[PDB]
RNA sequence: GUGGUAGGAGGGCGCGCCGGCGCCGCAGAAGCGCAUGCGUGCGCAUGCGUGGAGGCACCCGCGGCGCAGAUCUUGGUGGCAG
RNA sequence: CACCCCGGUGGGGGAUCCCUCGGCCUGCGCGCCGGGCAAGGACGCGGACGCACGCGAUAGACGGCACGAUCCUCAGACACGACUGCCGGUCUCCGACAGCGGCGCAGCCGCAGACAACCCCCCGGACUUAAGCAUAUCACUAGGGGGCGGAGAAGAAACCAACAGGGAUUCCUGCAGUAGCGGCGAGCGAACAGGGACGAGCCCGCAUGGCAAUCGGCAUCGCCGAGUUGUGACAGCGCACCGCGAACGCCCCGGACAGGGCGGCCACAGAGGGCGACAGCCCCGUAGCAGCGCGCAGCGGAGCGAGUAGCGCUGCUUGGUCAUGCAGCGCGAAGCGGUGGUGGCGCCAUCGAAGGCUAAAUACGCCGCAGGACCGAUAGCGCACAAGUACCGCGAGGGGACGGCGACGAGCAGCCCGCAGGGGCGGCGAAAGCGUGAAACCACCGGGGCGCCCACUUGUGGGCCCCGUCUUGAAACACGGACCAAGGAGUG
């Protein structure tokens, strides 16, 4: 039971919160499973997916694909990965939008200070798991 | 009407108690039901058109 | 009718430069629910108060 | 932000009054490329707000110099003060609420506030 | 004659734009507004229960009001730049 | 023993939702159309077609709970009438 | 042949059902406008920009801080920080002046205007009820005027009482639909208690005389001013306030798995939402976890309240009754006075008016938050949509209608014809192609010719006037009804 009262359960502002949700919170939104080779590295459950992140798609049509993330869109929630393709009627392939849930990543990208955002959720990972090993230590 | 009193391994009797006398009480189901129709309405919450509509 | 103070001008031209089309533009934008002006004014039919 | 802030802070406030007159300047230029000839679409755009950067930092640093110019002031300028409300700039201070009486004083005083506890 | 033809003649127009409440309610003879009722001071006391829902506070931008709806939020720390100056004495 | 207006009473049918309890549904839910069956009757169940995501039964509880009429309300459509 | 009925297909229309970023209700929180230019308005501001929304010549993200990679229709922008969030700058003009007022006042300030739910003051109806109606009632309401605040107002007894006495106000319970008022008709109608919430008490005036010991202003330790027609006193505040959060695989069906089947796993987490069907383990989340400090000093205390109280008259008011309150006018006090459900007088009892302040419990809209046996697009707010919009009115004002493809990946123009709209073969997709698609009604086709009931061998016979309604009596030359869907009336 969520025993919070301040924080809805109500289905109405729940998806009102999702549809207008704004830039960075439907960055955190879009968020996908990483590997198990990632998680033994990092060790938080999942991300926010980026660009040039290489997936492997887990569900739906495409499922079993490896290929990068080539644009992320925010508005309407939808992730495009190379080679998860379908083509137009005058030849021109277009990438086909994936929810970020249905995506593992398999190699996290580290270019543009993104090595510090994931050092830095991993270290208060570690960090808030310290405290709760001392205070079950007590 | 003795019952036991089990531990967490769950087959071990660790007492015997005696029936508590709630438990043999005749059981009045239309007393419990109508109590049930008041208790029910308990946290009943009010709705009401607006007094404009 | 060609004699007009100051604010009747600026009000008679703000009316005009809004009395526009959609730019056509704009019908590629998504989530553009809008297919014409609905607030287009004709001068003959509706009529706009600027005394 | 073809202009950053970062210059800008170099910059004095009598510079960068001349600063933001030339880039009005090169705005009035572009004004007239757009009409005449095809821009880049956003150069109008840059050149309206690095304007503004301008601009702004020179009130950022022209409420730094003049709060320091009149901070020991009698009455400081009415841009100086925080704007909270006009109720809560006509409210009595809290020195002003607690004043009391020569007999509300002396009563205090003399039987001050006790610390104990009860216990039967 | 009372009617179609008299309606020829309405060429006057004595309502013409308030330079308060900006509706084409202030009468040129009455140098009255008939909707804000300027040049009184105080508003006109409004005809109808629906007219505060179309020309009260809040159906306009509530330009300074929206401002010290974030400032009091915040407990009115005020200007920035002077903020940092009044913390350092 | 068997008519029945005004009228009173009883027992049910039906609707929205509730606390339960038995279940059903992308191998196709509700709704709808046409059939068949059950039913004194309110109504119910099924078949086929459509539909494309919910629903049913019963026991309970709450009720803005059942329409042919009100020069009813709103919407739609006829005849008049090429 | 037309006409009618039934079915099929196609229209027509938008019912139904399912959905819902909306409403409604309740609780909680907040309770913060304005010459520092408010509310509201006007006009402008986007590279291509009409509307909406945003904004103010710094005009469609200006700065700081946080965030960290997209925004997107084109073009472009972007780690020299995209998209965002929080806060701050900038913030045109109209709209608060014939202004008014305070302070010795080189000058410095205030008032105005908004808000109208709550609260305070004044003004004050009528419909209505009385089966008429005039007093009464509605109602000391609605409404208008004025004025505040986050609450307001009230408030530390000229009180209640009649006891063995209680002890500010406010609120709840209760007294009590009672005492009482009332064409004693209709109707109206309190109070002390008892119980409880909450609790809190104070002050001015008659302050020294071996010296105003007090205050305001300044260009400031000195002037000037106030003031002897009399000035005079400090106990309470403040900062800090996180980031992380467990656990799932295979097979089947399908466009897609969150479904089914099998097997696990986590749980201080099985609230909820998203994700291509119904997810504890895919995602967002959820359970879970973090504090403190700094202050309080002195010197008068019996001061006391008048055009008042009260009485008389009048008008209003109240449950207030030979007057409850309020006001006006006449009269006008006292050292003792007021009061004792309210005639006078006397007793006894109980308080000290005509000066002032005072938290808390109490009330409440907008707004924020959270909920709900509420409503689910003719419902629910007037508005789920470019809604107080379009639009109408000289004006005060009046005021709608309109929701839904899909996996937002595809959904096209290849060929033939047409000036074209388009048609036909095709094309994409699981399908729909801005969900479902009822009825009225219509086209065509097929079948059949009572409008109904009965009977059977289905076209004959027999029985049937038009329903609703008021009425003694309706097929009525009584009234309502073109049709259909939806809505629609004994409730609280
Ligand atoms: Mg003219
Ligand atoms: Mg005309
Ligand atoms: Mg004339
Ligand atoms: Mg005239
Ligand atoms: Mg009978
Ligand atoms: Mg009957
Ligand atoms: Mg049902
Ligand atoms: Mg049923
Ligand atoms: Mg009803
Ligand atoms: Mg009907
Ligand atoms: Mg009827
Ligand atoms: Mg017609
Ligand atoms: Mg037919
Ligand atoms: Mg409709
Ligand atoms: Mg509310
Ligand atoms: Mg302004
Ligand atoms: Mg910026
Ligand atoms: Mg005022
Ligand atoms: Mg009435
Ligand atoms: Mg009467
Ligand atoms: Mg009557
Ligand atoms: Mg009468
Ligand atoms: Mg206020
Ligand atoms: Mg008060
Ligand atoms: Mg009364
Ligand atoms: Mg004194
Ligand atoms: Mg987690
Ligand atoms: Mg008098
Ligand atoms: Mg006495
Ligand atoms: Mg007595
Ligand atoms: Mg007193
Ligand atoms: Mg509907
Ligand atoms: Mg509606
Ligand atoms: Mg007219
Ligand atoms: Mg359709
Ligand atoms: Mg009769
Ligand atoms: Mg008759
Ligand atoms: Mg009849
Ligand atoms: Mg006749
Ligand atoms: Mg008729
Ligand atoms: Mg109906
Ligand atoms: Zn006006």
């Amino acid at each position: 039971m969520k025993f919070n009262k301040e924080k809805t359960a109500s289905r109405r502002k729940n998806r009102k919160a999702h549809f207008t949700a704004n830039s960075t919170e439907r960055r955190i939104r879009m968020s996908s499973p990483l590997s198990k080779e990632l998680r033994e590295k990092y060790g938080f459950r999942s991300f926010p997916i980026r660009r040039n992140d290489k997936v492997v798609v887990m569900k739906g049509r495409f499922k079993g694909n490896t290929g990068t993330v080539v644009e992320v869109r925010r508005k309407m929630y939808k992730v495009y990965v190379d080679s998860c393709e379908a083509s137009k009627m005058n030849g021109r392939k277009v990438r086909v939008g994936i929810d970020a849930s249905n995506l593992k990543i398999i190699e996290l990208y580290q270019g543009d200070g993104r090595d510090k955002i994931l050092e830095r959720k991993m270290n208060n990972r570690r960090m808030q798991m310290e405290r709760a090993a001392k205070i079950k230590m007590e | 009407d003795t019952v036991n009193c089990y531990g967490i391994d769950g087959e071990t009797v660790e007492k015997q108690l005696e029936m508590p006398d709630v438990l043999r009480v005749p059981i009045r189901k239309d007393l419990v039901e109508d109590a049930f129709r008041c208790v029910r309405m308990d946290n009943r919450q009010p709705y009401a058109v607006s007094p404009n509509a | 009718g060609s004699r007009k103070t100051e604010i009747i001008k600026t009000r008679l031209s703000r009316a005009l430069v809004r009395n526009r089309p959609i730019p056509v533009w704009k019908r590629r934008m998504r989530g553009n629910t809008q297919q014409y002006n609905m607030k287009r004014r004709h001068w003959r039919r509706n009529k706009l108060k600027i005394y | 932000m073809k202009i950053r802030t970062l210059e800008l802070r170099e910059k004095s406030v009598e510079e960068l009054e001349t600063l933001a007159f030339s880039l009005k300047e090169e705005l009035l230029r572009l004004r007239q490329q757009k009409n005449t000839q095809t821009l880049k679409p956003h150069e109008i755009r840059v050149m309206r707000k690095n304007i503004a950067r301008v601009l702004t930092v020179r009130t950022e640093k022209l409420y730094a110099e003049m709060y320091e110019k009149h901070k020991n002031d009698k009455r400081m300028p009415k841009d100086l003060r925080p704007r909270l409300t006009k109720a809560k700039r006509m409210a009595l201070t809290k020195r002003q609420l607690n004043m009391s009486v020569h007999s509300v004083c002396k009563r205090r005083r003399a039987y001050p506030r006790m610390y104990f506890s009860y216990s039967e | 004659s009372k009617g179609t033809s008299s309606f020829g003649k309405k060429n006057k127009r004595n309502h013409i734009l308030c330079v308060r409440c900006g509706s084409m309610s202030y009468h040129k003879q009455k140098l009255r507004c008939s909707s804000c009722g300027y040049p009184e001071k105080k508003l006109r006391n409004r005809g109808s229960p629906k007219a505060r829902r179309r020309r009260g506070e809040g159906t306009g931008r509530m330009r300074h009001l929206k401002k010290v709806r974030r400032a009091a939020r915040n407990g009115f720390k005020g200007n920035a730049i002077l903020r940092a100056l009044r913390n350092a004495n």
